[PDB]
C-alpha cells in the first residue's frame, strides 16, 4: 500500500467496513500504520476492527478442524488444521509487529498506550489458545505482561467507567479463566471492575452512560457463565 | 466467555 | 494444489465447508477438477457450493460499493469498487474456464451436462450483474445461450420435479427479470415450471417430495414479489 | 429475485 496516500487507505478501510470486507479492511490499515504516523481515536478503532474480525474467523475455523480433529484421535484433517493455524498465527505476528513498530513506542497518551498494549494482551492471547507446551508458556507470559501493564496505567490514568479501561478488564478477565487456569482471578476482577464502575456511573452524561453499561452487562454476562 | 466486540453493535 | 491427492483435496473441500472457509474450499476444488477425471453427484455439489459462496460475498460487497458510488455521484468510492469488480470478474473467469477445460465436453449424462450448463448461465449472469454497454450484450447473450442449451436437455431428459431441473428454472427466470429486462418471460417460465412440477409430485417419495417442493417454493417466493 | 442456494438450508 505504499503509493496510496493515508487518507485513501483510511477512507478506504472505512468502505470495506461497510462492504464487510475485512481482509481488504485490515490491508488498508496495516498500510496506513506503516505511513509512520500516530493513529487517532477513530483510526485505533478502525484498526482493531479489521484484525478482530479476520483473526475471529480463523479462530472460529481453528476450533471447528480441532474439534474434527479431537473426535478422529488419514493426515487431512490434521494438515488443514495446521494450515488454518499457520495463517492465524501470521495476522497475529503481523498485529503485534505493527504495534512494536512503532505504535506502542510513540503512544504516550493514557487512552493510546492502554489501547495498543490491550491489543498486544489479545494478540497474545489468540497465539496461546493454538500453542502447546513450552512455547505456550512465554506466550502466555507475554499475554499477561502487556495486559498489566495497560491494567496499572489505566487504574492511575481513567475513571473506572471509561470504556477502554472496561474492555481491557473484559479481556483481561478472559485471559484469567480461558489461557492462565486461574478462574477465580478471572471472577474477581470482572466483579471489581463491574462494582467500581457501577459506583461512578453517577458522573457520566446519557451517552458516556449508555456505553459504560453496555460494557458492564459484558462483565456480568460472564460472570453469570463463571459462578 | 465473551471478549468485547470490535464495534458497540 | 498439483501435489495433493484428488481424494485429499475433496476431504478438504468438505472439512473448508464444515470450518466455513469457502475461499479454501473453491481452491481445493478447483485443485480437484484440474486433475482431469469427471466429477461425482456429490463432488460437483462441492464445487458449486465453494465458488457460489465465494462470489455470493464479492456480489453483496459490490452492490454495498456501487450503492455508496451513485450516491456520491474523490476516486476512492469508485476505485475500490473497481477493485471489488475485478475480483469478482476473475472468480467468474476461474469458474468458466474449468467449465471450458473440460468439464463441460466430458459430460454426457443429462444431470452432470445440465449441472454444468447451468453454472455456466449463472456465472456469465454474474459477469453481467457488473457489466455495462456492449460488453454487457456479448456476455448477456452467454448466459441466455448457455441456460437455453440445459433447459433445451432437462425438459427432453428429467422428470418436471427433478431439483436440478427446476432450480435451472429458478435461475433462468431470474436471469429473464434481473438481467434480461424481460418480467413477462420470467414469471411465465416460474409459473408453468411450478404447475408442472406440481402434477408430478405424486410420482415422489417422501424425500424427493421435500425436496422438489422446498424449490417450489423458491419459484412461489419470486412469483410473489413479481406479481 | 432468489436463485438456487448452494445447499437445501
Ligand atoms: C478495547 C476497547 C474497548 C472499548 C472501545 S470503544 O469505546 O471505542 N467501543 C468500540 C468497541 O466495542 C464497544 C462496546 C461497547 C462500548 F460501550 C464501546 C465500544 C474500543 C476498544
Ligand atoms: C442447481 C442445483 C439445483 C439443485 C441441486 S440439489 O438437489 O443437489 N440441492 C442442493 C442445492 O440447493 C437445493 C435446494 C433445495 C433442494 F431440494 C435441493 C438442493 C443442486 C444444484
Ligand atoms: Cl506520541
Ligand atoms: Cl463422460
Ligand atoms: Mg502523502
Ligand atoms: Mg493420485
Amino acid at each position: 500500500m505504499g503509493s496510496m496516500e493515508r487518507a485513501s487507505l483510511i477512507q478506504k478501510a472505512k468502505l470495506a467496513e461497510q462492504a464487510e470486507r475485512y481482509e481488504d479492511m485490515a490491508a488498508f490499515m496495516k498500510g496506513a500504520v506503516e505511513k509512520g504516523e500516530e493513529l487517532s481515536c477513530e483510526e485505533r478503532n478502525l484498526l482493531s476492527v479489521a484484525y478482530k474480525n479476520v483473526v475471529g474467523g480463523q479462530r472460529a475455523a481453528w476450533r471447528v478442524l480441532s474439534s474434527i480433529e479431537q473426535k478422529s484421535n488419514g493426515p487431512e484433517v490434521r494438515e488443514y488444521r495446521e494450515k488454518v493455524e499457520t495463517e492465524l498465527q501470521g495476522v497475529c505476528d503481523t498485529v503485534l509487529g505493527l504495534l512494536d513498530s512503532h505504535l506502542i513506542k510513540e503512544a504516550g497518551d493514557a487512552e493510546s498506550r492502554v489501547f495498543y498494549l490491550k491489543m498486544k494482551g489479545d494478540y497474545y492471547r489468540y497465539l496461546a489458545e493454538v500453542a502447546t507446551g513450552d512455547d505456550k508458556k512465554r506466550i502466555i507470559d507475554s499475554a499477561r505482561s502487556a495486559y498489566q501493564e495497560a491494567m496499572d496505567i489505566s487504574k492511575k490514568e481513567m475513571p473506572p467507567t471509561n470504556p477502554i479501561r472496561l474492555g481491557l478488564a473484559l479481556n483481561f478477565s478472559v485471559f484469567h479463566y480461558e489461557i492462565a487456569n486461574s478462574p477465580e482471578e478471572a471472577i474477581s476482577l470482572a466483579k471489581t471492575t463491574f462494582d467500581e464502575a457501577m459506583a461512578d456511573l453517577h458522573t457520566l452524561s446519557e451517552d458516556s452512560y449508555k456505553d459504560s453499561t453496555l460494557i458492564m452487562q459484558l462483565l456480568r454476562d460472564n460472570l453469570t457463565l463463571w459462578t | 466467555a465473551g471478549s468485547i466486540p470490535g464495534r458497540r453493535s
